[PDB]
RNA sequence: ACUCUGGUUUCUCUUCAGAUCGCAUAAAUCUUUCGCCUUUUACUAAAGAUUUCCGUGGAGAGGAACAACUCUGAGUCUUCCAAUUUUUUGAGGCCUUGCUUUGGCAAGGCUA
């Protein structure tokens, strides 16, 4: 859209996009980008497909790597959380007495 | 006013308005010379050496500062 | 000042957003590193979906934490280079196509 | 850039003034300036003839004030 | 590159024995309740040594700054953090 | 570095106070801010907050508090002197609620931390509530001030619409607790504090009137604020203010001179640092480097936040005018919390908080240091100086001035002043204090009053650490290998020591009970106890709650017991007690220590009782405050006074040790009244003695509590959740599963949340929380705190009914399984005996 | 409002890598349990130990770029205060004693 996306319509499709604009991108080793908050808003929005709208990390409360850990430790699974054999066998310890 | 500011820390004599002497650790000062000076002895005419501590000398009694002693360690 | 720019609510935005886009600057990484539907799989596994993308998702997550969890430290290296030694040696001729 | 002297503290307050020569006067304030002259209700005079000599509203330059002394407690 | 070092001494000193001399040769030691820019100084529960070497116990005292010759503040205020 | 310690010479330059609020209320993060500013070489990193003052492993990895951390740290004031500010920080989760009252009762001050975008919320409520009871001093800081600018972009007059509601919401709930009216709240009073401690932004009306004097000049900054709240608006015409609008579109003067350049100059920042940032930035005077705006959004936010706002003089300067010094704030300190009172000698003498006086410190908080082995006492000087290597005299909680066995010698080795993670080793403290004591730990035990031996003989102690709810839940813990059991033993007197509410109870099975307010309280004790002070592999029982046991039906017939010596014959009656009046006990509404015309008149007049039964009670319950009555009644035709007065006593201690265990569910039976019927006293002392009396007192209980039916009560917790709108329906069904009953449901005001407020079994309400988040993804937080006991239903003593294994069996079964399952965990018989 | 401040890019090399070297993720070897089991070669899946590989940061050294002044900062960098509160004055003159280092000092009373 050429009103959106102003600033990114010039350099969106290059091969490395930014590489000899110098206020961006250090040189031609293409490391260290510096952008401006237009251009980085106009991306996100762009962007808006491949990105899970999630403001915060609640959403993961026993679906991150620490639950999973913990799944994995205690030869049980979360629900949506992935099955592992067990930390260590204790197949007598298993069902005690 | 770095004139002053090569003073601090110098143990500082300051002859006042009324005749007395203030020989004391000059550890700061302001515009209105205004001195900070600690564990000043008060010397006054025989001579004496009443000890005083941490004077705020207002700047309208100070005539005359001179050093006595370099700073010390 | 005015009270807000057409800038200002696009920056507001983009604090509350995603790992990439929400820094100002940053560091170049290589394509490979970019996992591009990482967070697709960390979600839960939406409703009525067959079977098979169920256990799609869980043997993701699966190999996600086996590699989190026996991540290591990269050991200390003195730096040699590859295709760097070859333009040095009398053998190899650097060229663009 | 002159601060007024803090007096909310001695409004209405019996005090004894000292003013400079020496002398002493007592009585009710009743506000100043950014200068510390003090306004004064029933105001007496207070001299070392010993007699004392009651005014009123008396106002005092604060130029010549060396001190206050509330004497009702604040 | 306004207040000077002395009178953010004078301010430190709040609250701590202070013993003021002023012009009259009148010697204040008591409570510094308040001090300002100028050096007014609100003590309290001080103990007064006049010219004559005579003590008296005034309990609420507003000195003008103006008629200070000096302070004596606590040696505590050797370790202020703007004589530094 | 020497005057932190020479500050504490002075009793005024000090402040006691604690920061308090609701969980995640910017409280860990303010005090991180503080240490930043006090500090120059500690500096959070630009992503993970500096997580400083949280020193264990649990409250870095959990993120929620855990334990009460001292801060000693020196400040300079908006006038420019150094004040000496000690802190606790406090968790806000509401299960470790003790943990704040442990630094609640040495402070002088409260600072409560509420979120600007949440609310109140519950544990703020609570918190207000019992700071009023200690009647300390309140300031309120509305903390993440950003989060109505950042998040809900909410304009700026609706901005002050939400701040004034939330003020006038705290204020409202103050004078419903506190009748003292000088609690009111306002930032024109300097009680109000804002505040975004992710930004580092703090300041009062006080502190930005300062900064405008500061940019302009000659402005008296305390008349310039006490006009910046409110309906006040401002004129530029006359630049005058004035309670009405100069205009009819203008805005108050709060907006235009305070939230307006907030808004402005964080819009700035987030929205235009390459474009328009520069040119505010210098307009301003704040002067960043090409290399310091080169950082992010949030760091950068932070530094430029930093820059103009300078010190946190706005909190300085609001404690120092609102909360009292130990010297002159200890006089209520000694009235509420000393049990000998300000009337004696030793109270006049500590409430001058002298340092040249009597010894006496109270020590409320233990800390573990990294073995575990010796715990570190910290408390209070309220009289005297503490002296390293010096012996003193360790009281009690149970020591009175007749029992001295409660006492210990004890020499003090080195001792320090805690700065969170670092503390300063210190030769003495003086008065007013809050020091780290050591060698000292073997004789204390959760409340400790410490004294000095060889004078100062007539020393008592301060009240017992009274805690603002009643733990219910209840964990059996058992070691894995018994070999290694005393290992384990030794462990939970560690956490007995550590958690001020922990209570560890061994039952007559030989299971170790322990009992937590909530889950996240009991998780963090048995992990403290597996992984830091046992170091050994335990087992946990699943979890539930206790039990009280009540009467709701008179007692048919009057029971009757008998001494062994068959001389003395006690015959009572059991009946319920009245609504409210089991509550009234439990808050002290009328105590046992009260005379008799004034606990008569209540009785009489407020409960419509009779004068003569008003007259005629005789003790209260399981404790001074225990929720049932044990009342006199027989008639003086009949039974002699006088006579019945010597054995009075032992009927009291009787009646008190069968309310403590009830012959039911073996604990705590509440709300009942028992009336003494008759009494045949043996003429002879040695036919009455106690050992006699009190057994026979308790079988009468027993046999008056068992013949009228009893009933279970169970524990309800008050559960409220902060949610958005669309999980509302799913946390009623939520809530429907666990047999629980919704009582509000009120949309959040400023916010698009609601709050649902209902009551849920406790024994109903494990998993509760983990269920409610994951069920909504997140959306959906709860917080549990006991609320009050409640009938469970069914009949205790129906034996027609079968208890199924390992079933959830119905409603009218529950008393019964909930009693018999508990005798089965307690060792105790099948069935109730009502012969015996 | 000034003199000196001296670049950044890029190609290499040499060491150190603490830190998510890496907001990414492999393989092999070895050792334990394993699952298959029938011989190697592939393997099943968890733990543990190294290793190689695709990468990375910093430091130092050597080039080219290529210019170049400057950026920037050390600072004096420069364009206004006599009316109570400090720095544009209540200042100066008389009397008694203790000692006079016979110059006079100290205290008090004064007078203006």
């Amino acid at each position: 859209d050429p009103e959106e996306d102003a600033p990114v319509l010039d350099w969106f499709y290059d091969h490395q996009p930014l590489r000899d604009s110098r206020k961006y991108v250090n040189g031609s080793t293409y490391q260290r980008w510096q952008f401006t908050l237009p251009m980085m808003s106009t991306l996100y929005r762009l962007a808006n497909q491949l990105l899970t709208d999630l403001v915060d990390d609640n959403y993961f409360y026993l679906f991150d790597l620490k639950a999973f850990f913990t799944s994995k430790a205690l030869n049980m699974a979360i629900p949506g959380g992935p099955k592992f054999e067990p930390l260590v066998r204790d197949i007598n310890l298993q069902d005690e007495d | 006013s770095s004139k002053m500011l090569q003073h601090i820390d110098y143990r500082m004599r300051c002859i006042l308005q009324d005749g007395r002497i203030f020989i004391g650790t000059f550890k700061a000062f302001d515009k209105h010379m205004n001195l900070i000076l600690c564990d000043c002895d008060e010397f006054r005419k025989r001579e004496e050496k009443r000890v005083l501590g941490l004077v705020l000398l207002r700047g309208e009694n100070l005539v005359s500062m001179t050093v006595e002693g370099p700073p010390p360690k | 000042t005015p009270l807000y720019t057409d800038n200002t609510a696009n920056g507001i935005a983009l604090l509350w957003a995603p790992r990439p886009f929400n820094l100002r600057s940053g560091r170049t990484r290589r394509a490979l590193d970019i996992p591009l539907v990482k967070n697709w799989y960390r979600e839960h596994c939406p409703a009525g979906q067959p079977v098979k993308v169920r256990v799609s998702y869980q043997k993701l997550l699966k190999y996600y934490v086996l590699n989190a969890l026996k991540h290591r430290p990269p050991k200390a290296q003195k730096k040699r280079y590859l295709f760097r030694s070859f333009k040095a040696t009398k053998f190899f001729q650097s060229t663009k196509l | 850039k002159a601060h007024p002297p803090e007096l909310k503290k001695f409004m209405d307050k019996k005090l004894s003034l000292k003013l400079n020569g020496g002398r002493h006067v007592q009585g009710i304030l009743r506000g100043f300036d950014p200068f510390m002259n003090l306004v004064i209700d029933e105001c007496v005079e207070m001299a070392t003839s010993g007699q004392q000599n009651n005014i009123g509203m008396v106002v005092i330059r604060g130029n010549s004030i060396i001190m206050l002394e509330a004497l009702e407690r604040v | 590159m306004s207040i000077g070092v002395p009178i953010k001494v004078l301010h430190e000193a709040e609250g701590h024995i202070v013993t003021c001399e002023t012009n009259t040769g009148e010697v204040y030691r008591g409570k510094l309740i308040e001090a300002e820019d100028n050096m007014n100084c609100q003590m309290s529960n001080i103990t007064v040594t006049y010219r004559d070497g005579r003590v008296a116990q005034l309990e609420q005292v507003y000195i003008r700054g103006s008629k200070i010759r000096f302070l004596i503040l606590p040696d505590m205020l050797k370790n202020a953090p703007m004589l530094k | 570095m020497d005057f932190l310690a020479d500050l504490m010479d002075n009793s005024e330059l000090i402040r006691n106070v604690t920061l308090c609020g609701h969980l995640h209320h910017g409280k860990t993060c303010f005090v991180d801010c503080l240490i930043e500013q006090t500090h120059p070489e500690i500096r959070k990193r630009y992503d993970q907050d500096l997580c400083y003052t949280d020193i264990l492993f649990t409250e870095q990895e959990r993120g929620v508090g855990i334990k009460s951390t001292p801060v000693t740290v020196v400040l300079p004031d908006t006038k420019g002197k150094s004040y000496l500010f000690n802190i606790m920080d406090t968790p806000g989760h509401v299960n470790f609620s003790d943990e704040v009252t442990a630094g609640l009762r040495i402070s002088d001050g409260v600072v409560l931390f509420i979120d600007a975008a949440e609310g109140v919320m519950l544990n703020t409520e609570r918190l207000i509530k019992h700071a009023v009871q200690e009647r300390l001093a309140v300031t309120v800081c509305i903390n993440k001030i950003d989060r109505l600018i950042l998040e809900l972009k909410l304009p700026p007059t609706d901005a002050y619409y939400k701040l004034r509601h939330i003020v006038d919401e705290v204020n409202g709930l103050i004078s419903m607790y506190s009748t003292d009216e000088n609690l009111i709240l306002s930032p024109l009073l300097g009680n109000v504090c804002f505040s975004s401690s992710q930004y580092s932004i703090c300041f009062t009306l006080g502190s930005f009137a300062k900064i405008y004097a500061d940019t302009f000049g000659d402005i008296n900054y305390q008349e310039f604020a006490k006009r910046l709240w409110g309906d006040i608006y401002f004129n530029p015409k006359t630049r005058k203010f004035t309670k009405k609008a100069p205009t009819s579109s203008s805005q108050r003067s709060f907006v235009e001179f305070i939230l307006e350049p907030l808004y402005k100059i964080l819009a700035q920042v987030v929205g235009d640092v390459d474009t328009s940032l520069p040119r505010t930035l210098d307009e301003l005077g704040i002067h960043l480097t090409k290399e310091e705006l080169k950082l992010n959004i949030r760091p950068l936010l932070r530094l430029v936040c930093k820059k103009f706002f300078g010190e946190f003089t706005g909190f300085v300067d609001m404690c120092v005018q609102h909360i009292p010094s130990p010297k002159v704030g200890a006089k209520p300190k000694i009235e509420h919390t000393y049990t000998g009172g300000v009337d004696s000698d030793l109270g006049e003498a500590m409430s001058d908080c002298d340092p040249d006086g009597p010894l006496m410190c109270h020590t409320t908080k233990m800390y573990s240091t990294d073995d575990g082995v010796q715990f570190h006492a910290f408390g209070r000087v309220l009289s005297g100086t503490i002296h390293a290597g010096q012996p003193v005299k360790v009281l009690g909680e149970n020591y009175t001035l007749e029992d001295e066995e409660d006492s210990q010698i004890c020499t003090v080795g080195r001792l320090w002043i805690s700065v969170a993670r670092y503390h300063i080793e210190v030769n003495r403290v003086p008065a007013g204090n809050w020091v780290l004591i050591e060698g000292v730990d073997q004789p204390i035990v959760k409340t400790a009053t410490i004294t000095e031996p060889r004078g100062n003989e007539e020393a008592q102690i301060f009240r017992p650490l009274k805690f603002n709810t009643t733990s219910v839940i209840k964990i059996a813990v058992e070691p894995v290998n018994p070999s290694e059991l005393p290992k384990m033993l030794d462990g939970l007197r560690k956490v007995n020591k550590s958690y001020p509410s922990l209570t560890t109870k061994v039952e007559e099975s030989g299971e170790h009970v322990i009992l937590g307010t909530g889950e996240l309280y009991l998780d963090c004790v048995m992990h403290d106890l597996r992984k830091m002070y046992s170091e050994i592999d335990i087992k946990v029982a699943d979890p539930v709650v206790t039990f009280c046991e009540t009467v709701v039906e008179t007692s048919s017939l009057k029971c009757f017991a008998e001494t062994p010596n068959k001389k003395n014959k006690i015959t009572m009656i059991a009946e319920p007690l009245e609504k409210g009046l089991a509550e009234d006990i439990e808050n002290e509404v009328v105590q046992i220590t009260w005379n008799r015309k004034k606990l008569g008149e209540f009785f009489q007049t407020k409960y419509d009782w009779d004068l003569l039964a008003a007259r005629s009670i005789w003790a209260f319950g399981p404790d001074a405050t225990g929720p049932n009555i044990l009342v006199d009644d027989t008639l003086p035709s009949e039974v002699d006074k006088a006579l019945l007065g010597s054995v009075k006593d032992s009927i009291v201690q009787g009646f008190q040790w069968g309310t403590r265990e009830g012959p039911l569910c073996d604990e705590l039976i509440r709300n009942v009244k028992f009336k003494i019927l008759d009494a045949v006293v043996a003429q002879e002392p040695l036919h009455r003695g106690g050992g006699q009396i009190i057994p026979t007192a308790r079988r009468v209980v027993y046999s008056a509590f068992l013949m009228a039916t009893p009933r279970l009560m169970e524990p309800y917790y008050f559960v409220e959740v902060q949610a958005p709108a669309d999980c509302v329906s799913a946390v009623y069904t939520v809530l429907a599963r666990r047999r629980g009953h919704v009582t509000q449901d009120a949309p959040i005001p400023g916010s698009p949340l609601y709050t649902i407020k209902a009551f849920i079994p406790a024994i109903d309400s494990f998993g509760f929380e983990t269920d409610l988040r994951t069920h909504t993804q997140g959306q959906a937080f709860s917080l549990s705190v006991f609320h009050h006991w409640q009938i469970v239903p069914g009949d205790p003593l129906d034996k027609s009914i079968v208890i199924r294994p390992l079933e959830p069996q119905p409603a009218p079964h529950l008393a019964r399984e909930f009693m018999i399952k508990t005798r089965r965990r307690k060792g105790l018989s099948e069935d109730v005996s009502i012969s015996k």
